[PDB]
């Protein structure tokens, strides 16, 4: 699977998350920002890396990281 | 109904200052270089200016008229370098042994070697247009004409800019005359295509017909009447074509066989000047313009008469095809897109038509016996209708993208072709594979067999045949057609099939193709090219919406560079990314299609005649030889007919020779955008950012590497220039020099 | 004190704007990992102008 | 010299680096295949080639281990570039050599 | 030195060029009528060719034993005008092309229209910069003493390293 | 011309190996990976291995 | 629960649909309720018509469910939609939305995964984990 | 003799390609700027820009 990290530098804005078109990622309670959230990444077996999630992500640099890693026919993009 | 708006657009400078007014995303002005590039790429895309199908109509209508304009300002100039810096009347004088030229060049730097010595006295470049051959058939006899034409066009173009202006800033037609598609259809056929051929019918029959009977029965230019002269004294034209004595009764008593003078069915070639006859290029305009104004009496418009085009469409189903044709007319009058798809692919088939035709059946006076000619206007032809089918695929991409909806397309053609989109393509992909296999293949079996020394084992006519049988056998139908299958016509349509060697001065106009196993070859070369440069395109279209790697590929659009590194990697899925891959087949289809034809005509077409009657052909007809391998192509094609290019300094074709290196000079440059990405780019940039900021000469406009799609665009179009315009200076220095 | 209208020097190495002036636009609370919000002239690679900052991570230049 | 290796007409001891020398740009001309068009359009086209192996009868008895798909995008390069390389010395060795051997 | 060399006008290699280069065009000559606009054509080209050969000859340019002129860009003063007094000529305008144009950028960072007045130039603006050029070199040079030309190092951006 | 360039592009190589603006964090990903993606205006052939090629 | 017997949407078939690996590896199911027939886009290529009340599909991959969730949302305003993963053998796991909220609105009773208590610059050098089985990210 | 110099010339082109391929490598796999610090290698990384303008 694909690894994805989310940096404590997020604002809790929600893109990556809206951004994601396999449901990786969801908004968790947090302390650390004005917006009391931040993203996690619960279902990175779902990921197929295409990095929606950083395109999305308004910080410098990113809050949100995917690094690609070990290939599943989820993470290849299969359907045959 | 004719429905339009008043004074909608006011007529002043102030958005000229506003560059990228016209996008909501562009009007905000540049923080990044990729501004400046955004901006013309956007400028013409109307559709993503606005929303409003009544608004992009009008700037498309308008837009029209200056595409006309500048087309007029086009054709002046080519007059107007007849008129004044032309050998045109030394050439309608002694037409054999004088090129045409219609440029000179100034004297700076020492580029009036380039003003080659092309007879009549004159000094300049030889032209390969036509224009000469096209104005003699006009009938045009002086500079005088030729001056008067020029301002007429220049008149014309100021009429169209006005009429863009008009159009757009003064009387903008409303939405409902745009899609009033059977009125539009009823006057481009009996109106544009019909009385266009009817008036040139009428040109032929007064001017033409004479002055060219005369020019070829050997009377000298300045001796002929003018035009006007044979309109109002009639007996000048019944000495020529006698039936005008009985005036115009025949044609209202239906004694139409008493014109048989001037309207003919001769077919093949006249003699003299190894054009076509004049007397049957006026009978075919008569009778297209007959079934043209017949043809564009079908629609309904304002009376009870006529068909809808609805529902034409809407009866056309059966059990195989679900809905049929229902809503491809709301497809066709609300789409633009959708438009100039169908009438990219005609207009781009149509141009490769013309391409086939005027060589085999040339239509103009001394057109044959310039090779110059003959090689140019059909590589020109070819080339603009492989650009045009090529935009086809990129607009039905485009309308995939943008315009197709579900709900108007519920079990019709549209949406039963992509309902089964994998067999299509799966055996589109299986028959390039076949023909890539069994065209291609053969050629390396003959290098092969060649390189061991196995002459007896490769395909070839001396050895393995493979013979085009079904083309010989159509040759032969054509050929015995005359007085038989075609009872009234007197001579085949085209000598290429069959019958006698035609020739001018003493050079071959045109004799019989003989079709074997080299002719075979090369056209399942065609076949395979074409079939592979439909398959890519096709797939763009039919996968522009979706496919299984990338489900929703609609939103991100037409053109976009990739999807990401992810799903093993999506570069190049968009619908546009199938363009860019198209051009490159289509480029290298239609390179083989006009090496073809050059090396074919040298080899077993064009040439000289003795007295005695023996053919002598450019090239001694080694084709069937040396075609049969790439080895053949290598040698006896790009470097023996390399010589005269290659070979060109110091003389009046060293153009050509600079050509020739600057074309591929800017094609290798190509590879630089083709094999790079931008992420190299950027970061070169940063270093050299630092080095301005250090000496205080940064720009407040941020540089950027190219986008990843401008990278595209900017490798294919310099491979394409740099790869065409190699081939043009190659093609013109040769046969500027042997023909 | 950073505070709104101060300009400050960004001392974040991965930062598009490492050593770089920009303006002070708020401070937040207290809790906040990074609340100095900092507005820039230049736009970085994905066309933003803004980014949160803690103290650690900038110098004040000038007064307000 | 070289391109008269072989022809219509016969082969000569050259004819072995004729054929090399056709090689050699066959093989550049291949790789510009790997580095012009990239990935997710051959991936694509072999989602279609899966498609109709499976539903073609006799055929769809035969089953893959492994599921085919398009080279990654690192490979295109390098695969690309290993074509373009190869094909680079295989012109123009025997360009060097039959040149030298044909004139003198 | 340079006995490879000889001077063009001991050339004979050099003066069969003018021959052979006139007598081609001679030829083309005859083929037209004189009087005519293209016989007039050629006699400017043969003149112009002529009056070329002689400049090179008179000049003490040095030539090969192909016969055509060789440049020495080594510094020595008997071939300045062959590259030394050139490239003095292309810095003092090269330099005045820079110096005005990075005067200008600098003019426009401090308005409110930086980025319009890059795409819409400030053409009295820029004439200002354009007319300022002729003394490049010492305001260069001050620029550079008072501390002006260069920012400090930790004033630009840098990537980590 | 050719040994500068050819240097030129295998010195930013090293030198930018470990990170740039456009990604400050490359070492993480190492010598060969495909890109970043298409943000940030985009990053095929970002790394070092795409220098050597 | 899933229930299997829940009526389809109108569709004449195509060939974008499942093969193979659908049937011995993982397939995924939508449901939906829509209040009113309806045509919409298939992304295996195609119109199909949503049946008024309960709608179920079956698709290859996750990301072809989650697209139609999505144009589902935005075009008809459905935003009941349940996505599933079914394995051959008959287990069905709910996915989506996991635990009844969509995962762009903050709901308590999630817990972080993968988060790090640095920024991204913070991150130590290849060469100190260098012959041990730690990431540069973790 | 053709043959040679050509050869020779070529594999040198190879070497040379790889001596830059793997000095890339080194930085990202083994380079430890802490036990670097200020010696004539950081120093280079310190005027990249400079090297590569
Ligand atoms: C056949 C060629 C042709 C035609 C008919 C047009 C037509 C048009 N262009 Mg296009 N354009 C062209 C080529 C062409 N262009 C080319 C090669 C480029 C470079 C990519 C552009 C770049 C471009 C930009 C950036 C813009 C246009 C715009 C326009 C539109 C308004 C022009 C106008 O009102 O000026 C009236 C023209 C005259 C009075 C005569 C021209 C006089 C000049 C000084 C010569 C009009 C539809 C503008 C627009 O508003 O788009 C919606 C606009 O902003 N064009
Ligand atoms: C597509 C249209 C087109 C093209 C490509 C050309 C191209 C040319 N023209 Mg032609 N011309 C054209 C239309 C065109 N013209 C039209 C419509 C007219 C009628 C007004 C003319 C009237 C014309 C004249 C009177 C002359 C040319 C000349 C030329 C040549 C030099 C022009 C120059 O250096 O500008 C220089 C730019 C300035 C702004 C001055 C060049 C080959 C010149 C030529 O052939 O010299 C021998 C020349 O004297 N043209
Ligand atoms: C004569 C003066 C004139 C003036 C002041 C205007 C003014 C205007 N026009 Mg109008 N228009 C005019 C004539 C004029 N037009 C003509 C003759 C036509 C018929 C083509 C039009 C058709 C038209 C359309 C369809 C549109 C406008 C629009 C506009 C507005 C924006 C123009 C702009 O910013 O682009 C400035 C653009 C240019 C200066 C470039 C034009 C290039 C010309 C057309 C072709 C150049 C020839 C060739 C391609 C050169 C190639 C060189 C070679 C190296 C390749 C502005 C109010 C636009 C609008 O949004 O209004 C609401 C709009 O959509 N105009
Ligand atoms: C007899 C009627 C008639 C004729 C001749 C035309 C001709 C044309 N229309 Mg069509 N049009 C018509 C009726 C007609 N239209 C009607 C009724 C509608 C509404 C349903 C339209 C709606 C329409 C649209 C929306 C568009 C056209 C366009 C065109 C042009 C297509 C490009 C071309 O082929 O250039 C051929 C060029 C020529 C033949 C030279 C110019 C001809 C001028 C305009 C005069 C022709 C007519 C004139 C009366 C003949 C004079 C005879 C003389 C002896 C006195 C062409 C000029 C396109 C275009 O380019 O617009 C600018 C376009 O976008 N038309
Ligand atoms: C009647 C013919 C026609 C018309 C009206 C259109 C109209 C359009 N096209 Mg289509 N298209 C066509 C033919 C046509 N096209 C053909 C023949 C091709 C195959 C090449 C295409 C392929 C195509 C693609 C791939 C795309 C379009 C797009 C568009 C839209 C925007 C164009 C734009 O803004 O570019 C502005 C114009 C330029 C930036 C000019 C670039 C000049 C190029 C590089 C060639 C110049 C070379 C020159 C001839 C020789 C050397 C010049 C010298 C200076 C050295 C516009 C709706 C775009 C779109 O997004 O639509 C929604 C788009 O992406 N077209
Ligand atoms: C010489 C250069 C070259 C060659 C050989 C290829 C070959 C191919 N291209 Mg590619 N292409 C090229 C350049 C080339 N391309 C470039 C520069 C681009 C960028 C624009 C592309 C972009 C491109 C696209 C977008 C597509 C193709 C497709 C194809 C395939 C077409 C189907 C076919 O012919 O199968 C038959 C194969 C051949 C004719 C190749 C040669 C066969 C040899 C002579 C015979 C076999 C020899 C023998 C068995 C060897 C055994 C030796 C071994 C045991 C040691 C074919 C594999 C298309 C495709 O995949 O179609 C389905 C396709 O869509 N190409
Ligand atoms: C390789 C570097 C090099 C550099 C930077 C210069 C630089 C200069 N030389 Mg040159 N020179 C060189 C090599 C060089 N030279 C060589 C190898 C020769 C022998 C062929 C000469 C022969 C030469 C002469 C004869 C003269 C110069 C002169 C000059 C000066 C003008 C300038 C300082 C001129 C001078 O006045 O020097 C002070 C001068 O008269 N040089
Ligand atoms: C005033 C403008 C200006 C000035 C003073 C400089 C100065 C410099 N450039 Mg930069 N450059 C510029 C514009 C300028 N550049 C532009 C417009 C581009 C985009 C093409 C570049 C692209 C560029 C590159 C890729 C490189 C440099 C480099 C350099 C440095 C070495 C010299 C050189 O290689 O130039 C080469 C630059 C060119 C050949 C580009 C053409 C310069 C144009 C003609 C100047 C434009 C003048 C402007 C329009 C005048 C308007 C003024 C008016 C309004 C008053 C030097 C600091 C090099 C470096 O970093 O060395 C350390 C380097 O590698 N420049
Ligand atoms: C052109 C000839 C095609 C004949 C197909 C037969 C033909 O015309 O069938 C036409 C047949 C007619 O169906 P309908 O009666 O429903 O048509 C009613 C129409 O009004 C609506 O389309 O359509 C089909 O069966 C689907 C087409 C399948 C096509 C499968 C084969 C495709 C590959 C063809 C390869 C040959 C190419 C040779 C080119 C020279
Ligand atoms: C006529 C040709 C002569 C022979 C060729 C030699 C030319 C040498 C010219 C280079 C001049 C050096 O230029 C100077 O470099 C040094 C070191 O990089 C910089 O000097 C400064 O850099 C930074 C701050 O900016 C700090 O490390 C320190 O304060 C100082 O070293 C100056 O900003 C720059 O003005
Ligand atoms: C993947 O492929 C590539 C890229 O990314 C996709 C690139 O980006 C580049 C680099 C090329 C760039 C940035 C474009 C060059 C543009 C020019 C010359 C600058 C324009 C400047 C002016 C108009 C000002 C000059 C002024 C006058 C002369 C009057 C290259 C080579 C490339 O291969």
């Amino acid at each position: 699977a694909h690894n994805v990290k989310i940096y404590d530098t997020c604002i809790g804005c929600t893109q990556c998350v809206r951004a994601c078109p396999c449901d990786v990622l969801e908004m968790v309670p947090w302390d650390g920002c004005k917006a009391l959230q931040i993203a996690s990444a619960p279902r990175t077996e779902d990921c197929v890396g295409c990095k929606r999630c950083e395109t999305a992500c308004p910080t410098d640099f990113l809050s949100i990281r995917v690094y690609l890693g070990a290939e599943t026919s989820r993470s290849m993009g299969l359907a045959y | 109904k004719v429905l339009i708006d008043r004074n909608v657009v006011p007529t002043n400078f102030e958005k000229w200052s506003k560059p990228g007014h016209f996008s909501r995303s562009l009007a905000k002005g540049p923080k990044t270089t990729t501004w400046i590039w955004n901006l013309h790429a956007d400028a013409h895309d109307f559709d993503s200016h606005t929303n409003s199908l009544e608004e992009i109509s009008r700037k498309i209508f308008s837009a029209h008229f200056g595409q006309l304009a500048v087309i007029f300002i086009w054709l002046s100039g080519m007059y107007f370098h007849g008129a004044k810096f032309s050998n045109y009347v030394a050439w309608l004088n002694n037409p054999i042994n004088i090129k045409p030229s219609a440029q000179v060049v100034w004297p700076i730097i020492g580029q009036e070697i380039l003003n080659a010595d092309v007879g009549g006295g004159f000094q300049g470049i030889q032209i390969t247009s036509g224009l000469f051959q096209l104005w003699r058939a006009s009938g045009i006899t002086n500079e005088m004409q030729l001056y008067v034409t020029a301002i007429g066009g220049l008149f014309m173009a100021s009429l169209m800019l006005f009429a863009g202006w008009f159009h757009y800033h003064k009387a903008a037609p409303k939405l409902e005359w745009f899609q009033n598609v059977e009125s539009m259809l009823n006057h481009h056929l009996a109106g544009l295509l019909g009385l266009g051929s009817l008036g040139w019918t009428g040109h032929l029959i007064h001017v033409s017909l004479p002055i060219n009977k005369l020019l070829d029965s050997g009377i000298v230019p300045a001796q002929i009447p003018l035009p006007h002269e044979f309109i109002l004294n009639r007996n000048l034209m019944s000495e020529l074509y006698p039936s005008f004595n009985k005036g115009l009764l025949p044609f209202f008593t239906l004694n139409w066989n008493e014109y048989n003078d001037f309207l003919t069915f001769k077919g093949g070639l006249n003699p003299v000047t190894g054009g076509l006859w004049l007397t049957d290029i006026a009978h075919h305009h008569l009778a297209i313009a007959v079934i043209f104004i017949i043809a564009g009496h079908m629609y309904r418009t304002n009376w009870s008469i006529g068909h809808s085009l609805k529902e034409i469409l809407d009866a056309h189903k059966g059990p195989f095809t679900g809905e049929g044709h229902r809503g491809l007319f709301e497809i066709l009058t609300t789409s633009w897109h959708a438009q100039l798809a169908i009438n990219l692919a005609m207009l781009g088939s149509l141009s490769i038509i013309v391409a086939h035709h005027m060589y085999a059946m040339p239509p103009y006076p001394y057109l044959a016996t310039d090779y110059p000619t003959q090689l140019s206007l059909f590589t020109h032809h070819m080339w603009i209708g492989g650009f045009c089918i090529v935009g086809a695929g990129a607009h039905a991409a485009i309308f995939m993208v943008r315009d197709y909806s579900p709900a108007q397309n519920y079990n019709n053609l549209l949406d039963r072709v992509i309902r089964h989109r994998d067999a299509i393509i799966s055996h589109l992909n299986w028959v390039c594979i076949f023909l890539g296999f069994h065209s291609f293949g053969l050629y390396i079996h003959n290098d092969t067999m060649r390189a061991l020394g196995r002459p007896q084992d490769m395909f070839s006519d001396v050895a393995i045949q493979l013979q085009p049988i079904f083309a010989q056998w159509i040759q032969n139908c054509h050929s015995i057609a005359p007085g038989n299958t075609a009872p009234n016509v007197l001579a085949t349509t085209s000598y290429v099939f069959g019958g006698d060697i035609i020739s001018v001065g003493n050079k071959i106009a045109i004799m019989p193709m003989s079709l074997g196993t080299a002719d075979f070859m090369v056209h399942h070369i065609h076949a395979f090219t074409i079939h592979v440069t439909a398959l890519i395109l096709l797939k763009g279209v039919l996968f522009a919406r979706n496919s299984r790697l990338i489900p929703d590929k609609a939103n991100l659009g037409f053109r976009f560079p990739c999807d990401g590194p992810g799903r093993g990697g999506t570069c190049q899925v968009s619908g546009w990314d199938h363009v860019f891959l198209g051009l490159f087949w289509m480029y290298n289809s239609l390179s083989i299609v006009i090496f073809h034809f050059s090396w074919k005509m040298q080899s077993d077409v064009w040439g000289t005649i003795s007295s005695s009657g023996d053919i002598s052909h450019i090239t001694r007809g080694n084709f069937a030889q040396s075609a049969i391998t790439i080895n053949g192509w290598l040698r006896d094609f790009l470097w023996a007919q390399a010589s005269q290019v290659i070979q060109s300094y110091g003389s009046s074709s060293s153009a050509y020779g600079l050509m020739f290196l600057g074309a591929h000079f800017v094609w290798a440059f190509s590879l630089m955008f083709l094999f790079s990405g931008r992420g190299y780019w950027q970061e070169l940039i940063e270093s050299i950012v630092w080095a301005h900021n250090k000496l205080k000469v940064a720009p407040s406009i941020q540089p950027r590497a190219l986008s990843i799609t401008q990278g595209r665009a900017v490798g294919v179009a310099h491979y394409l220039l740099g790869g065409i315009a190699t081939t043009w200076a190659f093609f013109l220095a040769r046969i500027i020099a042997i023909g | 004190m950073v505070q709104k209208g101060s300009k400050v020097k960004i001392l974040r190495k991965e930062s598009y704007w490492y050593q770089e002036i920009g303006n002070v636009v708020t401070v937040e609370k207290s809790g906040i990992k990074y609340p100095i919000i900092v507005r820039f002239d230049k736009v970085n690679y994905a066309g933003v102008n803004t980014n949160n900052f803690a103290s650690e991570e900038v110098i004040e230049i000038e007064a307000p | 010299p070289l391109i008269n290796g072989y022809n219509p007409y016969g082969v000569n001891n050259l004819s072995v680096w004729a054929w090399m020398f056709l090689f050699g740009h066959l093989v550049w001309a291949t790789g510009f295949m790997f580095l012009i068009s990239w990935r997710g359009y051959w991936q694509e086209l072999i989602e279609t080639l899966a498609w109709a192996h499976e539903r073609t009868p006799l055929a769809n008895l035969i089953k893959w281990k492994d599921k085919p798909v398009a080279l990654s995008i690192v490979q295109a390069r390098l695969v690309g570039l290993a074509h373009f390389a190869v094909g680079y010395i295989l012109t123009y060795a025997p360009f060097v050599i039959a040149s030298t051997v044909g004139k003198f | 030195e340079f006995n490879n060399l000889i001077p063009c006008k001991e050339s004979k290699i050099f003066n069969k060029r003018l021959e052979s280069t006139i007598k081609k065009l001679e030829n083309k000559l005859s083929k037209y009528e004189v009087g005519s606009s293209s016989y007039l054509a050629i006699k400017n080209t043969i003149n112009k060719t002529n009056n070329r050969f002689h400049k090179y000859m008179e000049s003490g340019v040095l030539c090969g034993k192909d016969g055509l002129p060789h440049l020495i860009a080594d510094g020595r003063w008997s071939h300045a005008g062959e590259f030394v007094i050139p490239s003095l000529l292309f810095i003092y305008i090269s330099g005045w092309i820079g110096w005005v144009g990075r005067g200008y950028l600098s003019a426009i960072k401090n308005t409110n229209k930086a980025i319009e007045n890059e795409i819409i130039i400030d053409v009295p603006l820029a004439l200002k910069f354009m007319s300022s050029g002729f003394i490049w070199p010492l305001s260069a040079l001050r620029e550079y003493t008072k501390g002006d030309l260069l920012m400090k190092d930790s004033e630009v951006t840098i990537s980590p390293r | 011309l050719g040994l500068h360039t050819t240097t030129l592009i295998l010195v930013k190589g090293a030198l930018d190996a470990r990170g740039s603006k456009l990604m400050p964090d490359k070492k993480d990903f190492g010598y060969s990976f495909p890109c970043d993606g298409p943000g940030r205006g985009g990053t095929c052939d970002i790394s070092a291995w795409d220098a050597f090629y | 629960t899933l229930n299997l017997k829940m009526p389809s949407p109108s569709f004449g078939g195509s060939t974008g649909g499942w093969l193979r690996s659908a049937e011995n590896e993982e397939k995924y199911a939508i449901t939906w309720i829509s209040k009113n027939e309806e045509v919409f886009e298939m992304p295996t290529a195609g119109a199909a018509l949503m049946r008024s009340g309960e709608n179920l599909l079956y698709f290859a991959r996750k990301e072809q469910c989650l697209s139609l969730g999505t144009q589902l949302k935005t075009q008809f305003k459905i935003d009941n939609y349940k996505i599933y993963r079914v394995f051959p053998n008959g287990e069905i796991q709910y996915l989506h939305p996991k635990d009844g909220v969509f995962p762009e609105k903050v709901n308590e009773g999630r817990k972080a995964i993968n988060t790090l208590t640095r920024s991204i610059g913070k991150n130590p050098d290849p060469v100190v984990v260098k012959f041990i089985n730690k990431q540069t990210f973790e | 003799q053709a043959a040679l110099y050509t050869h020779h010339q070529y594999i040198a082109g190879f070497l040379m390609v790889g001596a830059f391929a793997h000095g890339a490598i080194f930085f990202i796999r083994d380079y430890n700027p802490e036990q670097n610090k200020n010696n004539v290698l950081a120093r280079m990384l310190e005027h990249k820009e400079a090297i590569i303008s």
